[PDB]
């Protein structure tokens, strides 16, 4: 909560971050709170990226899988170790790229095809919504809220609070949505539309 | 069948609408005989069977649609103004690109529609009773 | 087969029609290349359709079986019956509306065709959008900028399936045409991703 | 996430099933991802199968196919439905009895000549079959009672390379189709190419 | 669609033997199978079912599964209890359904299933007997009504059905709901039950004209808890006659 | 009598097979004639010493001057001179290291149904009947004695599984002619073969 003040701020600084983007790497240990992943090859000798999962997240994700990681930080220097929530997919194997079809709906009338292609066949949300929400241009954070409605083939909406913050709204308070690693097979993707409102 | 759009002013640079219909059938093939005001039975084009598609010198196009529906689309050639374009038959219906009559009392009148104008005319002690032509935005007149 | 002229007023001539939208029908007999259904309630006693499918395109169906027929036909009047081919497909047994996205090259196209459908063939498909580029931009028209054009429906799997916008066969009736309607090509939702339109 | 009983459970309850072995049946169509054989003559007019092989692998129309898969469904009341189980149809009557072992964590047990198999292409559905079928029925590894805590079937080629197939799996909810889902693939073997199959139970 | 059934309709277990029984269908197209329980009155305490045909399966309520369930075929689905102690010795019944994984509305029902788990046996077969219509009925009601009772059977599990004249009868009869114990509430209570035909004073005082009442013996005596004590016998079948007559 | 019966029989062979046999591996051919094979064993026997494998006319087209063979074969004959004699049990030479458990069944009439599965190693993709005959019955000897002479066995033969449905004879009790190891291991002259992958199993029967 906290209204619109101090939070289309609190945003500005969490969503204007550099994504760490590391395909291809592998399950050197995970733990019931955690994923330890090889950025050697990327960082340099003795460097690894620390997903701090939910426990229904660490399950299936041990040594030796090759993973394509994606997700924010929320703090830095301990030199050799970075830290995101979540952000952890099967690798990629084959090349591809995926064109997203979109709407936007702004209120006043309103009526973003080919504009955010991804390139992984299993996406999760962090880097879905990081992506479209780095789309939104519009420079958002008029728009006192909004949400992202990620529409899959089987009619299943999912729901994204574009103006949030829980308190003290540091990218760990904001980030740890992305700590149910949750994620999409494009196949059972559609579309996605964004709801602003003024 | 109806030719639903009977008369009418068509105008420069435009395309004619003209609906056959006949709801209270059912139907298989239509034509579309031409003509002038006298020269007779002349020709456009038509539907087959059911719907088979449609000189060399023939913008009046066609398109048969519903056992119901099919209209002929004119898209403005030079003034040739009407000519009961007709679609079992149907009624007339005029088109063009002019009034002002006189009457008498005790035979009729119908007077005020290069140039080349005309004229066209008609005619025929208890009260007030009445007697009451053409003209093709829109037209139609009387002398009661 | 033949001339930009005569195709493009071969096809305006047909593709300028109002398709049979009965749904939930009844097949009364199903044989070799065709389907009987049943139209009665929508067009009156004795009333049916008959679809001129693949013969693969039928052993699909048979007695009573509740389908949905949309096709534009080939020639007119029997007395009892109606003509076609294909576009018959399961009858939707709840209400859905399933907005299409699209694109188009020579605007935007989202939410402005409108399916009713889970299952649906491709013939409306193919219909609704020819339409609404006729509508809309005027193609099959003797004024029109454009030779040439076609459809391209995307699947979840990585597969553009081909229309031809300006294609007119052999002789060149409805029959002539609406043929590439026979083979009831169906398609589902939850496996149909969008539209590109390409015109030129 | 080792939960040996929520397992021994889905499957004891998933493969004591009665197979689908209809041989010698006519293909009419085959769509995409699937396939459609008829199977009048077996279960009754208009009745049929639609094989669900993942794509691009799916004997177009009238084609001459052997079937056997394990069902993950019921009711259209005129298909049943399953997951590959699809071969070219055996044209000449034959036996060919396997070899194997079956090795526990005693050690060495014999096992050869007691499954025999009646058909030179067979199908791993098939073969992963009537193997768990032979194990459940001798040696109940899917009853609660029971030391079997995990195990697999290793199928040894004329080509040295094993194919692995786990006994002790089973995915998301533990359904039918979370486990027939493997087949998807319609994998098989030419059995001039089937060695032996090796099986290890651990306990 | 047609009737399906429960093959093990019955038929006494000892305590400690895990019991069979199948729902056994034919030419219908089951598709989903549920195993309802119903111990004496209340009727229907849902106990498992088999979700759509088979996609999976699930055991409700939330107390020991230990009553195991399989769905193999369209035609075939069983339930195995587990042990078998007096705690149980319900009535188990199946049932099957039409339509498709879907979701509105339930079709079937099938014979249901006595379960029994003795021990210390001391069973007993049951003796029976055919009383003749009195001379009271048959003056100021015209009418016959024959009675048959049958005693000392334990497992309550026997069968009714009159015979008028060698073969097959059923009308005019009536039997009670179900035998009553000779000795109610306590145990070792031995069973009676008792039916009543009646006809016409014509047809019974006419001879040479066969009557006869059957109880129809279904189980026989446990082992383990040591056999047989004396005369001990097999599944008892037994009779009684009776010719009518003026006199 | 004397012609050919049961003893005799399970001894001209028992000596016939208590045999050391020849295994030299990758071995070059010196030259080959139309009736003999000749290789060069010197590696391992020391200077101008060979091996003369007598094979068949279809057998000694095969291998040719300066070919890599590897050698397996019974001797029927010996020395006094540089040169080993034998009846083919010859191969092209294996090029990569490799084990081949086999597996198989040992029939016997008095319960029958034994086992074999990993108890026999080949250590070639291409073998020939005259070292599986050896190995196989030489196994039977260590462990089954049915050459021994106070043995139950009077019958017997073995049989080569091929993935083909094809399989091949061989008679566990015959010694032809004399009864010598050159009248014995003579069967052999043709040099015949078979793919491992082509091999299936054994199955090893007894008849008493």
């Amino acid at each position: 909560k906290k209204d619109i003040s101090n939070v289309k701020s609190d945003l500005l600084y969490a969503y204007t971050i550099t994504p760490y983007d590391y395909k291809d790497c592998r399950v050197n240990f995970s733990t019931t709170h955690t994923l330890n992943i090889d950025t050697q090859k990327y960082r340099g000798k003795d460097y690894y990226i620390s997903s701090e999962m939910s426990y229904e997240a660490s399950q299936k994700f041990k040594r030796d899988d090759h993973v394509d990681v994606f997700g924010l930080f929320y703090i830095l220097n301990s030199h050799t170790g970075e830290y995101i929530y979540g952000g952890i997919t099967p690798a990629q194997n084959n090349k591809v790229n995926h064109k997203l079809l979109g709407n936007l709906f702004i209120s006043g009338e309103s009526q973003l095809n080919n504009k955010i292609i991804l390139e992984k066949d299993i996406v999760t949300f962090q880097e879905i919504d990081f992506k479209i929400r780095k789309y939104l241009n519009y420079k958002i954070y008029p728009y006192v809220s909004g949400r992202i409605e990620i529409g899959t083939k089987d009619g299943k909406h999912e729901q994204i609070d574009l103006f949030d913050s829980p308190n003290e709204g540091t990218r760990s308070d904001i980030f740890a949505k992305y700590k149910d690693n949750r994620i999409i097979n494009m196949k059972n993707f559609s579309h996605f539309d964004i709801y602003l409102e003024k | 069948v109806s030719q639903h759009p009977s008369r009418v002013i068509a105008k420069s640079g435009t395309s004619v609408k003209i609906e056959c219909r006949s709801l209270d059938f059912q139907a298989t093939t239509m034509f579309w005989y031409r003509q002038f005001p006298k020269q007779s039975l002349m020709l456009m084009a038509t539907s087959a069977e059911g719907s088979k598609a449609t000189g060399v010198e023939k913008k009046f196009l066609i398109n048969h649609a519903s056992l119901t529906l099919s209209t002929l689309t004119v898209t403005s050639a030079h003034p040739e103004d009407s000519s009961f374009y007709i679609c079992y038959f149907g009624p007339g219906t005029r088109l063009t690109v002019p009034p002002e009559v006189a009457v008498f009392e005790p035979v009729c009148l119908a007077t005020g529609f290069n140039d080349s104008r005309y004229a066209l005319s008609s005619r025929l002690q208890n009260p007030r009773n009445h007697f009451r032509v053409q003209f093709y935005v829109t037209q139609i007149v009387s002398a009661e």
